[PDB]
């Protein structure tokens, strides 16, 4: 997956398909993330106030 | 691997604002 | 999914709907 | 502004203010009311005491 | 579980002091945070 | 749809230069080049005007609810 | 105006009213960015109108933006401008920027306009060239040593801050001293302005300016700057291409 | 020389829609795996 | 010190090239805020004559009728102003639209079919089938209709193409031409780009002669570097033909040997007619656009 | 207005995309000059507006269908009923005049039904207000009895390019449109041209969408020589760059080898300090208009238990301050904007 | 002059009530409502 | 005959006590007479300092800034910075007229 | 001069300062319990 190629010259098809994997998968992690600070600061705030 | 093929006779297209392609 | 959070007016605070609802899924 | 918010024209001919009519302000609000809900810096309504 | 802790204060016969910021919402008074921690009282001349 | 009336760039009439345009690539069998500079479009907003222009009018205009067949 | 979700009281500030003519959107400047978390990628805000006295002095006395220069979370500043006026400054404090008399006047009355309150003097004051002889000649750090002089007040004496710069000195050549911000008695001698700055960035130009003058004038410095950037942007563009 | 555009080709094509073989065999050849997998409901070998 | 009888002493024109539709002049010894301000006038202030008010009675064409309207409009009508008076917004349109104030052109085309051997011409195969700018008929009305006799109302282009049709479809307007102005409506300017370009300069700090001035020369559009010999120095013999292509300074051998600069009192200045006024009397204008703004700001009481 | 792109893959021809044009080749100048646009957002030319430069309409249909087995509602006006002015809009066969201008409120077909004895009208309700571009009658599912019941009535929608709307190049760089920036406030190039589009250059170093710059270049050269470039991946090497290969294109035209151009101030009027990188780029229009959820309020309806102002945009509906705005009136310690 | 226009032959052919809607010439249940002189005013921008 | 005063301002809010320094307001105006006109104000030996500013683009509003030295006000600095422009127009239309001629 | 203002709605502004920087770490891992789940615990 060692990409020697910049934006510039442009990347190897083999280097394309790699680079697509590694930039795809950010964003499935943004996907997959059931982790919210909506409930954790609302118990905060009740108690708080 | 082939180079991508450059244009043939490519000629200068754009000149000064009241300049013409008179010169050649 | 972004167009419409857009124009939504939020009655509270996001929502536990997760993880958080199986942890709230045990008794004292 | 940076401590400023461009308002629509839209939204400043129908969003009003009870300013109570007294001696410093009577030449303020008699335009307002010449000017009408229409034209800005207007006024919709009048509240007699 | 709005109609449950309703129920414990009635048992309780429980007095709101509306001391809260929610209880004083819910009443329509004036939340004692920030500029509701004091009061303001005018200064009159005559007697 | 049709060929735009003045480019949208400057403002240079375009309209008028389009038939003229397929004209000089037919009879005359010039290059796309050389037939937009005897038009009279030497920037390259005004060249791309013509060029670029697709004139789906003539794909839309064989649907006609007006006549038979 | 409000940003939802307004997970920070910085999400709902006061903002004072300014009708523009043929508008159909909410114009804000890009110094309230950061406290909405807001991005113009076709977001939506609330506008509330409140009707009395007692709930106007609050919305410009306490909730007003002036007041939310630091956020409570850390003490750090949540307001400072964002992108062309970065990359502005850089080039309008740079050495090589010099201005003529008539360039040098424009560029102040462009960003401070007395009739709209942005003076302390009721006159605008003028710094003596840098270049004497053989032209008259104003560098580019003389403008923001203007804008202070007629911002900050006249009965307080000027800022001093020794402070560093995102560009390091190599870049500006041999023997520069570019990287060191220095302010003596409210005059820009050395070092240029980054996002370190006048950004929201802690212990910047900006931020000791808020700790020695006030909250006030902070904002005044930060909409002079915003619009000295976005007039000099305009005389003097920016681009990126190939050759880069 | 050049990747060009077809320009008198397109115009003449869009007044005269083909009478013979169909233009860009792709564009069917996108919607094969849908057609072909209909067609075999009723057509082709064991009825 | 600058005085304004100083400034008509040293303040130059030249014309270049002064054709019908098109003229190249320069403005020499003038600063840049008046002569981006001419600029700014030609293309935004200087009033003209297009089609404002489009009328629709029937449309069976392909185009919408909002496109169609709109493409009357972008067309420039070969119509000089001054001959018509400025409309007025306030009273209702009865008493609007005048013979003074506003000119009518009519548009009614009926497509039809006609009998030839069959790829076949549309103009053949089809009878009236591409509706063009010559297709807007001029109709005289009121008051003035004799005004209007020795000049004809005619597109300054008439070959424009506006519709194309087929048989049963129809296409019938009165449009109505006013007098605006560019800032209002990109139709209203009547130019067709009024610009101008600050004159290059090219100083040269060293001799640079001999196969090096021949490597120079080519680096320049050929009519700029003129060499006298293979010594005698490599000259500029004509700047103003330069392209600012800055193709000079990407070579090693004369990225310091030369520099590349512009004459900021001297402007080149192309101004192309749309077809209704020549090039001069829109540049004229708009020095009268100018002097009469300052001029009503002269004769104007200061308030407050 | 459908354009073919100058700079493009020979597959779009394989696929024949040019009898669906998806967007336009417009003179995208990389500046950050006018001040309204900053990474979300991009200026359009007023004057290319004002020309026609990305108009688009929008096509609407509704069915009036009358089912809610003796016919009752049947389509037209009915006798000695009739109120004022209807005339206007809609023809003695009840259905509207095909071109008829409509806003909300205004009939867009009128019928009579004998249960009510009464002439009522189906009215048109929308924000957008638009013209009648098809009307079609059906009078199906029957085989000798036959009336008809169902129409099928089509709105044109014009939709010229707003402030917010989005637009985009072939390389994923989207914008909202801040301004329709005028053609003399706008950058002038040496050459006469003033770009239809304006794309910020901070817009480019977080992206690094380097494809859109060599577009610009090679969009540049095809528009001057009059050739369509391949733009198909694979087809450059590390040894024989596209940017040297449209840079001598450019060079060989007359134009700067880097793609840049000397441009002057439309303010000021002054040359810029340096040349801005101009081209030929293939925009596209996104269909979305976002001020969709635009509204005010002062003192509209309020729902009989709450007394609370009634949740609805079109309806002079209130806006919800929720727990959060609640929770940051209290953080302010600002009680009577909560009150 | 009362126009329908059929969707198949493309016909100009108007019935009044108590008809069959479908059009005389072709057996066709589909019916265009035709464009009738009528003035609809445009701004040329 | 009724002259406008809606054109010309003088804000008062910033003019000084007396007289030299001033700033006015013109409407339907912006950068082509702004420029123009704070240029020829500019040659005045007497303006010490001159600038124009537009507020906002939306709002058709033109703001100039003249402050003089001694024995001359802002009002007469403007006045004479608009009888200069009128003349330096003529000057141009002069020459181009003459130019045409020459041709 | 740098004293907190008695009313002061410090509760507010302590959960609202816990709350709204724990939504920068809704991101995975790149042993322990981390981000939000550990926050929670
Ligand atoms: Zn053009
Ligand atoms: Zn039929």
């Amino acid at each position: 997956g060692y990409v020697k190629g910049r934006f510039y010259s442009g990347i190897k098809p083999q280097e394309y398909y790699f680079h697509c994997m590694a930039g795809r998968e950010g964003l499935i992690d943004t996907a997959v993330k059931t982790s919210r600070s909506g409930y954790l600061q609302r118990c905060l705030t009740k108690q708080l106030e | 691997r082939k180079d991508v093929p450059k244009v043939e006779g490519l000629k200068l297209e754009h000149f000064a604002t009241g300049y013409d392609a008179e010169d050649f | 999914e972004q167009s419409h959070k857009k124009t939504k007016q939020a009655v509270s605070y996001d929502e536990p709907d997760e993880d958080e609802i199986e942890t709230m899924r045990e008794a004292e | 502004e940076t401590n400023e918010i461009g308002v629509p024209p839209v939204f400043a001919v129908k969003l009003t203010y009870p300013e109570p009519v007294t001696a410093y302000n009577i030449a303020e609000l008699r335009q307002a009311v010449i000017n009408g809900p229409d034209k800005w810096p207007g006024a919709t309504q009048i509240q007699n005491e | 579980t709005t109609c449950q802790f309703l129920t414990k204060a009635v048992l309780d016969n429980e007095r709101e002091q509306l001391d809260s910021p929610s209880a004083r919402i819910v009443v329509g008074k004036l939340n004692n945070v920030g500029t509701g921690s004091f009061d303001v009282l005018a200064k009159v001349p005559n007697a | 749809m049709i060929v735009p009336v003045r480019c949208f760039s400057c403002g240079k009439v375009v309209g008028d230069k389009w038939e003229s345009y397929l004209n000089l690539l037919q009879e005359d069998e010039l290059d796309e080049g050389t037939a937009l500079s005897r038009l009279g479009l030497k920037r390259y907003c005004c060249r791309r005007m013509i060029l670029t222009h697709v004139d789906l009018i003539e794909k839309f205009l064989r649907y006609n609810p007006l006549e038979k067949r | 105006m409000n940003r939802q979700p307004t997970l920070h009281k910085a999400s709902m500030m006061g903002h004072k009213v300014r009708v523009l003519p043929n508008e159909k959107t909410l114009r804000l400047h890009y110094a309230n960015t950061g406290a909405y978390n807001a991005d113009f990628d076709g977001d939506e805000m609330n506008m509330h109108f409140p009707q009395n006295e007692n709930a106007r002095a609050e919305a410009l006395n306490l909730a007003n933006t002036d007041s939310q220069y630091l956020t409570p979370t850390s003490g750090s500043p949540v307001r400072g401008l964002i992108q062309d006026h970065i990359s502005a400054g850089v080039w309008l404090t740079s050495k090589d920027s010099f201005f003529t008399r008539e360039q040098y006047q424009q560029y102040i009355y462009g960003c401070i306009r007395p009739e709209d309150g942005h003076t302390t003097r009721s006159k605008i004051v003028t710094l003596p060239p840098t270049i004497f002889k053989p032209y008259p000649l104003w560098t580019g750090k003389q403008i923001i040593t203007t804008v202070l002089l007629n911002v900050t007040p006249p009965d307080m004496p000027g800022i001093n801050l020794i402070s560093k710069n995102k560009i390091k000195n190599e870049y500006w050549g041999k023997g520069s001293l570019e990287n060191e911000v220095l302010f003596k008695d409210g005059a820009l001698l050395c070092g240029i302005l980054d996002k370190s700055q006048y950004g929201a960035s802690k212990y910047g130009i900006v931020h000791s300016l808020h700790e020695v003058y006030g909250p006030e004038v902070a904002a005044k410095v930060l909409s002079v700057l915003g619009r000295l950037f976005t007039n000099y942007i305009t005389a003097t563009a920016f681009t990126c291409g190939m050759d880069d | 020389r050049t990747a060009d555009f077809r320009t008198l080709e397109r115009e003449s094509r869009f007044i005269n829609p083909p009478k013979d073989k169909s233009a860009f065999p792709l564009l069917q050849e996108a919607v094969q795996p849908h057609i072909g997998s209909f067609n075999a409901l009723t057509e082709g070998p064991d009825g | 010190e600058w005085n304004v009888e100083k400034f008509k002493k040293d303040f130059e024109v030249n014309i270049s090239s002064l054709d019908a539709r098109e003229a190249n002049f320069d403005l020499i010894n003038i600063d840049t805020s008046i002569a981006n301000a001419f600029r700014r006038i030609m293309i935004s202030e200087v009033p003209s004559v297009a089609a404002e008010y489009v009328y629709f009675f029937n449309n069976t064409s392909v185009i919408q009728d909002e496109v169609l309207a709109h493409r009357i409009g972008l067309v420039p009508l070969k119509v000089d102003p001054d001959m018509l008076t400025w409309v007025d917004s306030n009273l209702p349109d009865d008493e609007k639209f005048t013979d003074e104030n506003t000119i009518v052109l009519s548009l009614n085309v009926k497509c039809t079919r006609n009998p030839d051997a069959p790829s076949t011409d549309p103009k053949e195969l089809y009878n009236n089938a591409h509706v063009y700018a010559r297709d807007l008929k001029f109709e005289p009305q009121g008051r003035q209709s004799t005004t209007f006799a020795d000049c004809p109302v005619v597109p300054a282009d008439p070959d424009i193409l506006l519709a194309k049709l087929r048989p049963g479809q129809e296409i019938s307007l009165k449009a109505h031409c006013i007098l605006g102005i560019g800032g209002d409506h990109a139709k209203f300017s009547p130019v067709s780009t009024a610009s101008y370009r600050l004159l290059p300069q090219i100083n040269i700090l060293q001799p640079i002669k001999g196969e090096s001035a021949r490597r120079f020369q080519k680096c320049f559009p050929p009519g700029v570097i003129g060499i006298d010999e293979g010594s005698d120095e490599a000259y500029v013999k004509d700047a103003r033909k330069d392209t600012v292509s800055r193709e000079v300074l990407r070579y090693e051998e004369f990225a310091d040997k030369v520099k590349l600069g512009r004459v900021r009192n001297h402007f080149i200045f192309n101004v192309e007619s749309a077809g209704a006024m020549t090039p001069e009397e829109i540049f004229f204008k708009s020095v009268r656009i100018l002097k009469n703004k300052a001029e009503y700001l002269k004769n104007c009481p200061i308030t407050q | 207005t459908g354009q073919t792109p100058i700079v493009k893959a020979n597959l779009y021809d394989d696929y024949g995309m040019d009898n669906f044009p998806n967007g336009f080749n417009a003179v995208v100048a990389v500046i950050s000059y006018t001040g309204y646009d900053m990474d979300d957002a991009m200026i359009i030319n007023k004057s290319a507006d004002e020309r026609g430069f990305g108009y688009g309409t929008m096509y609407k249909t509704e069915k009036v269908d009358l089912a809610l087995d003796p016919i009752t509602q049947h389509f037209g006006f009915g006798n000695d009923e009739w109120p004022k002015e209807w005339l206007e809009k809609l023809d003695e066969d009840g259905l509207p005049y095909i071109g008829t201008y409509v806003e909300e409120g205004d009939p867009i077909c009128a019928y009579f039904d004998d249960t009510l004895n009464k002439t009522k009208i189906k009215t048109y309700h929308s924000s957008e207000p638009a013209y009648i571009e098809e009307v079609n009658l059906i009078g199906d599912e029957s085989n000798k009895f036959q009336e008809l019941q169902t129409v099928s009535i089509k709105y044109r929608i014009r939709r010229t390019p707003q402030i917010g709307d989005k637009f985009s190049s072939r390389h994923g760089q989207k914008g909202v449109c801040s301004r329709k920036w005028p053609t003399i406030d706008m950058p002038f190039s040496e050459t006469g041209i003033q770009p239809d589009i304006i794309i910020n250059p901070h817009a480019f170093p977080s992206r690094m969408t380097i494809g859109m710059f060599v577009e610009s270049l090679a969009g540049k050269a095809g528009a001057l020589h009059g050739i369509a470039q391949d733009s198909t991946p694979w087809i450059f090497n590390e040894d024989d760059t596209p940017a040297d290969y449209f840079g001598e294109q450019l060079a060989k035209a007359g134009y700067n080898y880097h793609g840049n151009e000397p441009m002057y101030s439309g303010a000021t009027g002054e040359e810029l300090r340096a040349d801005i990188y101009v081209g030929v780029v293939y925009y596209q229009r996104l269909r979305h208009m976002v001020n969709d959820k635009f509204q005010v309020r002062s003192t509209g309806p309020v729902n009989s238990l709450t007394m609370q102002p009634v949740k609805g945009r079109k309806r002079h509906g209130g806006i919800r301050v929720g727990e959060m705005e609640r929770d940051a009136l209290i953080g302010h310690g600002t009680s009577f904007l909560l009150q | 002059t009362l126009k329908y226009i059929c969707a198949e032959c493309s016909s100009k052919l108007s019935l009044s009530r108590t008809d069959a809607v479908r059009c005389k010439d072709c057996g066709h249940r589909i019916l265009l409502k035709a464009r009738t002189k009528r003035l609809v005013q445009f701004e040329a921008r | 005959e009724e002259p406008d005063r809606e054109k010309i301002k003088l804000l008062t809010q910033a003019t000084s006590e007396d007289g030299t320094s001033a700033s006015f307001q013109i409407v339907e105006e912006d950068h082509t007479l702004g420029n123009a006109l704070r240029y020829v104000i500019m040659k005045n030996p007497d303006v010490e300092f001159c600038g124009y500013s537009i507020p906002h683009p939306s709002e058709n509003l033109l703001n100039i800034r003249i402050q003089t030295y001694g024995e001359t006000t802002a009002v007469d600095a403007l006045q004479k910075g608009l009888k200069d422009l009128m003349d330096l127009c003529d000057v141009v239309e002069s020459k181009f007229t003459e130019k045409i001629k020459s041709m | 001069r740098s004293l907190i203002n008695p009313g002061e709605a410090v509760g507010i502004i302590a959960s609202q300062s816990v709350g709204e920087p724990s939504t920068q770490m809704t991101l995975n891992t790149f042993n322990v319990t981390l981000g939000i789940p550990r926050l929670r615990e």
